[PDB]
């Protein structure tokens, strides 16, 4: 209720820059993953979930068709890519390499979950060695931490002091994305959308319009 | 458009596993969700789970342990097994999916047909088919009435047409009685215009697909 | 697991707007969709995206969501939308597809009808199997309760009867079939058979002699 007991929302005009992240030529590793502030403008949320193929469309804590009717202090975008397989881990309470290592949702997460099958650009025929996820971690990543150390993973007994080998690994792996991979091996582009309400004016909602407010009911 | 057909055995015994498969036709599998729904008879709608086109499966978490969905890309198909069933698993299965992504957006807009399951103790049995004769030529108001008459088949169901599809008028078939013997029956009756009932033949063709029985027999008064 | 929450059955006038409820926690985080399955047919998606409607759906279907409770209305009620509606949702937490309870909506006012019955005596080839079967047929009814009788001659019976409940179908009416089962001399012994078909106080009969 954005002040609705009659239409009021605010007079901005400029469009929030959702094409810039989802049409981005070039996406980040897991691992390094990149997010963009979307605040002060319109967001028309109707040219996402109507709009292009998605393979997954999750949203948690809020349905995807009231989001044209909210409003929101803040709205992340974070970008990455990761396996088909690997999809999966990107929701509250998963598990796994991906959800532990690179990036991890909170329990309480208010977003969506956005990912297309990127096997066309993301891979190339000698195989795209550019795209990486952390391997190996002392610990699993806290909500929406970012690690992007290469310090050598010590697996073993003795002290790496920096150095790779016996039980001393680079932390990093690359992804294969091949374009003839199974298709549960090959590159999802995934952007995640954080919903973020604090107690501050709304910067960032849905087209509508406005009335002028009456003295009365 | 894209069309959905489902076929698979209408008896299953009640501790051998089910399969059936769904033939999409019209279209292609890749890179959608294609998805298992069931109905017992008179209850609700249960989702079972669907196949993504590289394989991967979400099930029913009351059925997970149990449901197997598979996917066949060069055959422009996909599979379901059952394993395990018992009574609670007679239904009708149908077989639906969208061109929508996984959540939330998801819903089914192609539809199958559908195949009843039977889990029963034993005993298939093919049906028995009699000519139902008209009445006495009366042409009082010109409206005669003949039928065919199926009893003791089990199990379901019944397809009954007549003069192989040609004569759809004023065809009525019934739905069938679940005798104290355990056999069903029913009868399908069209009412005819007695002024043709010594030239036209009416030929009745019923189909018991668990028994594989393709009778046709033709009425005459 | 989730549960969607829906009344059995409701009935509206022809003309009205008919509201089908549909119960869920916090259902207004989630997207509900709606499925009409009409008697021997797979359900039809009706509304989409709580509130849109495929092409073919006309504009009189449409649909709310809002604090707890999902509504499907449909305007201007007319015969041919008796049916059984159900909603469906993806639960977040589960990671499942739920369908609601189910609604049948019944449209008030219909016309009665009165039941037509078509008597038919033992096909000749059945006597050639040493079996007999009398088979009473009845459509074209509203409201959809019928009672059966037989009897043979001057006693009534019972102890071969069988018949079905009513069944819906396509022209929104209702139909029954009866089924007299009886050994061969059993139906020759008997000059007259008759079966009685009552509904809503009128009674309907006819009968089949042995000639
Ligand atoms: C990205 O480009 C596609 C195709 O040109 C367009 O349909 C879409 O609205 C654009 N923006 C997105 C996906 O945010």
């Amino acid at each position: 209720q954005p002040t609705e007991s009659i239409v009021r929302f605010p007079n901005i005009t400029n469009l929030c820059p959702f094409g810039e992240v989802f049409n981005a030529t070039r996406f980040a590793s897991v691992y390094a993953w990149n997010r963009k502030r979307i605040s002060n403008c319109v967001a028309d949320y109707s040219v996402l979930y109507n709009s292009a193929s998605f393979s997954t469309f999750k949203c948690y804590g809020v349905s995807p068709t009231k989001l044209n009717d909210l409003c929101f202090t803040n709205v992340y975008a974070d970008s990455f890519v990761i396996r088909g397989d690997e999809v999966r881990q990107i929701a509250p309470g998963q598990t796994g390499k991906i959800a532990d290592y690179n990036y991890k949702l909170p329990d309480d997460f208010t977003g969506c979950v956005i990912a297309w099958n990127s096997n066309n650009l993301d891979s190339k025929v000698g195989g795209n060695y550019n795209y990486l996820y952390r391997l190996f971690r002392k610990s699993n990543l806290k909500p929406f931490e970012r690690d992007i150390s290469t310090e050598i993973y010590q697996a073993g007994s003795t002290p790496c002091n920096g150095v790779e080998g016996f039980n001393c690994y680079f932390p990093l792996q690359s992804y294969g994305f091949q374009p003839t991979n199974g298709v549960g091996y090959q590159p999802y582009r995934v952007v995640v959308l954080s919903f973020e309400l604090l107690h501050a004016p709304a910067t960032v909602c849905g087209p509508k319009k406005s009335t002028n407010l009456v003295k009365n009911k | 458009q894209v069309q959905l057909q489902e076929s698979g055995p209408g008896l299953v015994k009640p501790s051998e596993t089910l399969s059936l498969t769904c033939t999409v036709s019209g279209g292609s599998i890749s890179s959608y969700y294609w998805s298992w729904i069931r109905q017992p008879p008179g209850k609700g709608l249960e989702w079972i789970g669907y196949v993504y086109y590289s394989g991967s499966t979400n099930y029913n978490p009351s059925l997970k342990s149990r449901v197997t969905i598979s996917v066949d890309t060069s055959k422009n198909e996909f599979s379901l097994k059952l394993s395990s069933v018992t009574a609670a698993d007679t239904a009708v299965y149908y077989c639906a999916s969208s061109q929508r992504p996984d959540g939330n957006l998801y819903y089914f807009d192609y539809w199958g047909q559908g195949t009843l399951v039977t889990v029963s103790s034993a005993s298939t049995k093919g049906p028995s088919v009699f000519p139902l004769a008209p009445s006495s030529k009366s042409t009082s108001g010109g409206t005669a009435a003949l039928g065919c008459l199926v009893k003791d088949y089990f199990p379901e169901p019944v397809t009954v047409s007549w003069n192989s599809g040609a004569l759809t008028s004023g065809v009525h078939t019934f739905p069938a009685v679940l005798q104290s013997s355990g056999l069903y029956s029913l009868s399908s009756v069209v009412t005819v215009p007695s002024s043709s009932l010594g030239t036209q033949t009416y030929i009745c063709n019923v189909n018991h697909k668990p028994s594989n029985t393709k009778v046709d027999k033709k009425v005459e008064p | 697991s989730y549960v969607l929450t829906q009344p059995p059955s409701v009935s509206v006038a022809p003309g009205q707007t008919a509201r089908i409820t549909c119960g869920g926690n916090n259902i207004g985080s989630k997207t509900v969709h709606w499925y009409q399955q009409k008697p021997g047919q797979a359900p039809v998606l009706v509304v989409y995206d709580d509130s849109d409607r495929p092409s073919g759906i006309p504009e009189r279907f449409s649909g709310s969501n809002s604090g707890n409770t999902a509504t499907l209305t449909i305007s201007r009620v007319e015969a041919g939308d008796e049916a059984d509606y159900y909603c469906q949702v993806w639960d977040s937490s589960s990671d499942h597809y739920v369908f609601g309870t189910g609604t049948k909506v019944t449209v008030l006012g219909q016309p009665k009808a009165a039941p037509s019955v078509t008597l038919f005596p033992p096909s000749s080839e059945e006597l050639q199997a040493n079996k007999a079967t009398l088979v009473c047929l009845i459509s074209d009814f509203y409201p959809g309760a019928v009672t059966v009788a037989w009897k043979a001659d001057s006693s009534p019976v019972k102890a071969g009867v069988e018949t079905t409940t009513p069944s819906k179908q396509s022209n929104n009416k209702y139909a029954a079939s009866s089924y007299l089962s009886l050994t061969p001399e059993q139906w020759k012994s008997h000059r007259s058979y008759s079966c009685q078909v009552t509904h809503e106080g009128s009674t309907v009969e006819k009968t089949v002699a042995p000639t």
